[PDB]
């Protein structure tokens, strides 16, 4: 029928949406999926125009063998029906009014192929990893950040104070907390001075070049430039975003303006559960990562892999290497349901945050191997001689988890041992998994 | 089908696409008015009867919208006839006039009704 | 313990918030509502400062008494944690780790209660409902909308052909789609200069003051404020913004340069199904109407309430009033969770959109009353004799409504007479309603 | 010169209750009264930006208003529209708009704006070409008690060197012959190039103004259409004679008040002109100018009771 | 309470708000004028009877202020009547006319008296 | 009477002043009380608005004891006569006219009391005492 077109040829300048649709009660895929493509389209005087020249098509419905009414619609659109440029008209156009129609029962969207005439219309990320690299100096390691805790409530010099001793122990990065913008107990602009301070005292020691993540997310679109100029005027290396609750339009704004004065992006997905975690409805976070991959980010939170079943770090491999790679090819085992030609767009480095603890070293150095930034909060932190020396903890660590794999030693097997032997040479490392032996040793 | 003609059907906003209301229906009007506690009050052009800008074109700048108050607002009117009385004072003080009778909402210091109540020749 | 404390007394600056949680098999009320305080606030040095002036506190559970293991956790933050002026920070802080919390299964926010010493930290809508009607010289009639379609396809002199024909019509607004921003086949300047010229035709013929929402949904901060400048330019009044998928940020940079330039905001909830549709995750969409009240907005899409039963018809008219109000008090039956003191915030004026056709006019008259727009897509446009005279159609259906209402008369029951009578004198009306005179008469 | 009002004090009115009002109906009411023949209308002292009425949507409809009133007499008009501010930035920000549609005059509180502001809203309305209406709130917190604090010719010899084009004077209104003449001592301060030194009206220093420009005095509160010939009398041409309750208290409206207040004064100035004495002709003469006005007649019903 | 019209009462600014002026009225004004010692001088208009704003609408800018000169400042007039015979002369040269009276303060360097003295038909 | 409530119970936003008030020789301090909330607020045609939403109330009276004819008035205003983040307008609206009000003989403000919601509205120090040290 007029959107439910299973001749369809798709076109290489055409966006290809994979919707998971649950119909009412009464309705086929054919219809459900015709409606999906009707309403992320069009409707009247296309004698006027041409209904035929900006429809979206469903071209395709498969049955999620496992569930009760799960399909998988299909649908394509138009090149034409994108503004170059604006994440905020990609999702307005497909996500904006199909997952309220009454005639399906939930709706979520799995994967978007984004054509590569489409993809040259965006910026990315306004360095990636080669770069990134390039600029700090950094290579061969996976990066490690560290959380400064707690979330509120601290003031701006005691909030330096965490961050270097934290940055001289080992860690490359701290980070305000997604929720520090600026508040009654800390005001953003006397918290930025600080942290330029106690991480420029940190690199000065070290001898290693040392990053705090400003966040610049703000309330309008001038006060978020605001924090960002003046990040820009300490000369220090990055700022960060809250993408999900900044906005995307907003983000494209801090991201242009990173590009042009030379600061690393780091994203935050704060709210991506409201819109990523129900199975049956909402937008996958494979696709919100890959609006961040085109609206543009350095670092972007992937999760966590600690304590996930195989079944599970298979997606979340599926969408790392989206944020990382240039052509991803089509594998609905990990969920990658179009093979994504990134046509050289800089890639995103990936956080993997939460729980993360020193002993879990050796799976994530596997798991994500050397491109991506290791964030310890409570690792740091929690380490009872203090931080900086919690910093050593996680250093040593990682840095043996390193050394094993380029002697061939498999992380996933000696892990527990890897670890276990460096203990030996670090009382730092040696307090900071004193229980774990209790259990495991 | 017809074609809504071009010319000649200028419009004076709340109930102006009815048919012309009649002294019952006036009446009514104003009763609604009263019924609900509004102030009535009335209001009168003789030259500008249409918005048009002639001394600022910024977002939302008109001239035309306001018109001369005819006496006072009527503050505790109890019948509607003492409002129709007027009427009948400014159309024949006014038969040029365009005439409308309005309403405050006092307390929520909005205005709250409006709808015209005679013309000049020809509209 | 910690984050549960039955014990409290809400404080006045405070917010409260009211989240629906369902937690796992085998996690007691207590710890689900007392996790989502800890989530939503604090952690470690507290020694350093205070975890309690800072924690966020689930003081009271209620069982949903119908559902499974559904609860109404009602937590209370402090007024310290939010930055003035700022709704993303709002919702960072909220909304922003607690969803994807493991031991939940799933959670909505159901309503927030935001406290007068919050709710002056913000500009709200840059005119409101009294302002606007006002402005407009517009009163004792809710104001009608038209949609112009397709969505997209159609070319900037054709949308200004559609404009003028349905202003001349009797409309005071025509609306630009939602995801006509600017694209291959309509760019934005040449729409808004061709609509800005058939909008100032249509006011010239009528003597109405007309209006069309132009859309300054953009990529970017500086290409969205850029549209809306040169709408300020043409000295139109209106212009439009999507504000979920443009983002809370930029939305108050828009809002803010309305209240300084003049122009009103009309705003579209595209996406919000994505976030509001699942009865057991998201956010409810009253929570979503009072964020854009307070970022600010002077219309915002309300949904409808044709076809809707008269338990769904009474959450819908709890948030009407959460956007039209001063003062509202909890009321547990339409959803209002909270009484809510806007301390004299304008109000927003609801848009009832989609389905609404002639016949369905006395419902909204007496469902909205007076300030709302109602909003025809195909009402206006579906009629056959064409858009002008489907705009007299809807004009004289609406002034019918009123006068009788005015007269005593009822519009629940006298309705399909009213209409009735009126398409008497009117060729527009009767050619309007001729299939419904078949079914119903 | 600007104005084309020449031969007559200038009329003002003031638009009431002093908060509370809407921006249309404060438009609505700024309307009535200068059509009816008043120069000028004023935002309240305190109408700056509030919840109920915003300023941009004020001085919006106020600028339509006004030019309703000046096309329909033939009068250039004018309303002081109030531009103080909480910051420097602000208030500029809304002498800019004023200036931008075209208006003539903006407004200040010059005492609780601050002298640094005030200097600031008066050199860009030197630049900009719009006439400065300044209002003295807070000077009796300053210069009321008698044996401490300023004098108000003091805080008023500092706003003609800070800027303002009118400053509010006080009324002389149920005023002592002693009081008068202190009033007529600073009037002079603000008005003219060379004062003596005169003991008698509190003016301790002769002044010599080099030519600095003179600053209107505007008289108000307590002033009613029956008070005409004396205020004509002690002030003379060069001033606003300001009306609150006088304009708005008319029993029949604002416009025709407006017509009540203007008849009273054409006719204190004809009679001055044709040599009659308001001291004494006074009442007879507003009494005779009731004949030919209804609008008079009315505003002075209770006053006949009393006097007649 | 009547309603004070908002149609044709076009006002021309000093003591135009009481009845026209008789010519002893005239004399009297003109008498005052010269016995404060400012200079009479005649000016007229036969088009733009009325302030309207042209060329530039910035603050304070309005066109129909001036008009023309009617012969010369008459300084040292030494009696009213010279003025007087004067405006009898521009009515019959100028029936449309609208004449006004002014008078000069050379010394403040100010103009310091006007009212109007004649108008055309239907004002 | 209209500005003189001794029924009245503040509201949390509101601001109160407490001024020390010496009315003249023969002016009840109940009238004085009530010209200084009449003063520091409204007037008239509050049938087109509403005057009790918008006006000052005098709703307490003390008698200094000690002094004179000196009472402490305590007056309560509404948040919507002040203008966000204006000290100039908080200043204007109170202490602008009822200081010279001949009715009374000298008038002193002795404390104002402002409320959260307004507080929330100003910046107030650039950095404070924590910060600067
Ligand atoms: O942003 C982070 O870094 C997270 O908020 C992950 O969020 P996502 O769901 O948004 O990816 C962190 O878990 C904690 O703040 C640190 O955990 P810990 O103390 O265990 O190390
Ligand atoms: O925005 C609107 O106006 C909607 O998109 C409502 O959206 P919400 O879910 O976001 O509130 C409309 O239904 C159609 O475009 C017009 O419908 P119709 O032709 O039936 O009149
Ligand atoms: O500014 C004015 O115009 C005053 O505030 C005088 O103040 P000053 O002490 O500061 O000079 C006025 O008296 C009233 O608002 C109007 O009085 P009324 O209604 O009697 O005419």
């Amino acid at each position: 029928l007029t959107y439910y077109t299973p001749e369809y040829q798709t076109k290489d300048t055409d966006i290809l949406a994979a919707f998971r649709v649950t119909p009412q009660p009464g309705v086929p895929p054919e219809e459900a999926g015709a409606a999906v493509a009707a309403e992320s389209s069009t409707v009247w005087t296309d004698g006027l125009t041409s209904l035929d020249r900006y429809k979206g098509r469903c071209y395709r419905i498969e049955r999620v063998v496992g569930e009760k009414d799960q399909y998988i619609a299909y649908v394509a659109y138009p090149l034409d029906l994108f503004e170059e440029g604006s994440v905020t008209n990609m999702f307005t156009s497909i996500v904006g009014n199909v997952f309220g129609f009454k005639a399906l029962r939930a709706l979520r969207l799995e994967d978007l192929r984004i054509p590569p005439a489409y993809v040259k219309t965006f910026q990315g990320p306004p360095h990636g990893i080669q770069v990134e690299r390039d600029k700090l100096n950094k290579y061969g390691r996976p990066l490690l950040g560290c959380t400064i805790k707690p979330k509120l409530g601290l003031s701006a010099k005691n909030y330096g104070r965490a961050v270097y001793e934290c940055l001289r122990g080992g860690l490359d990065f701290t980070k305000d907390d997604e929720n520090v913008n600026s508040q009654p107990f800390m005001r953003w602009r006397d918290r930025f001075l600080f942290c330029a301070e106690a991480l420029y005292k940190a690199q000065a020691e070290t001898g290693e070049i040392k990053g705090h993540y400003l966040n610049a997310t703000a309330g309008t679109c001038e006060e978020m430039i605001k924090r960002a100029v003046f990040a820009r005027e300490l000369g220090v290396p990055i700022v960060m975003h809250d993408y999900l609750t900044g906005g995307f339009t907003a983000n494209t704004s801090l991201a242009h303006y990173c590009r042009d004065n030379g600061l690393l992006l780091h994203i935050h997905r704060a709210m991506h559960a409201v819109i990523d975690r129900q199975k049956n409805h909402g937008i996958h976070f494979r696709v919100l990562a890959k609006a961040l991959r085109m609206s543009g980010g350095d670092h972007i939170h992937s999760g966590t892999v600690v304590g996930k079943l195989e079944g599970e770090r298979d997606i979340t491999l599926g969408f790392v290497d989206l944020l990382r790679d240039d052509f991803v090819e089509q594998d609905r085992s990990r969920g990658i349901y179009f093979t994504q030609d990134w046509v050289s767009l800089p890639g995103v480095l990936p956080v993997a945050s939460g729980g993360i603890h020193v002993w879990h070293m050796p799976a994530l150095t596997e798991i994500f191997g050397d491109d991506s930034v290791l964030q310890f909060g409570g690792g740091t932190l929690g380490h009872p001689w203090g931080n900086a020396p919690g910093a050593v903890a996680n250093r040593v660590a990682l840095e043996a988890c390193v050394k094993a794999r380029n002697e061939g030693r498999d992380l996933a097997q000696e892990g527990n041992e890897i670890i276990r032997e460096a203990c030996k040479w670090s009382p730092e490392l040696a307090a900071a998994c004193e229980v774990w032996k209790e259990i495991v040793f | 089908m017809q074609v809504w003609p071009p010319i000649n059907k200028k419009k004076y906003e709340t109930l102006s696409y009815l048919p012309d209301l009649s002294q019952e229906q006036l009446l009514s009007e104003v009763e609604y008015l009263l019924k609900n506690g509004w102030v009535p009050c009335l209001e009168f052009e003789t030259e500008h009867g249409f918005v048009y800008r002639e001394n600022n074109k910024s977002p939302g700048y008109y001239d035309g919208r306001y018109w001369t108050m005819w006496k006072l607002p009527m503050f505790g009117c109890t019948d509607a006839t003492q409002v129709l009385a007027e009427v009948e004072e400014a159309k024949k003080a006014y038969p040029q006039a365009w005439i409308r009778i309005i309403g405050f909402d006092n307390v929520r210091q909005v205005q709250c009704i409006s709808f015209i109540a005679y013309k000049p020749e020809g509209y």
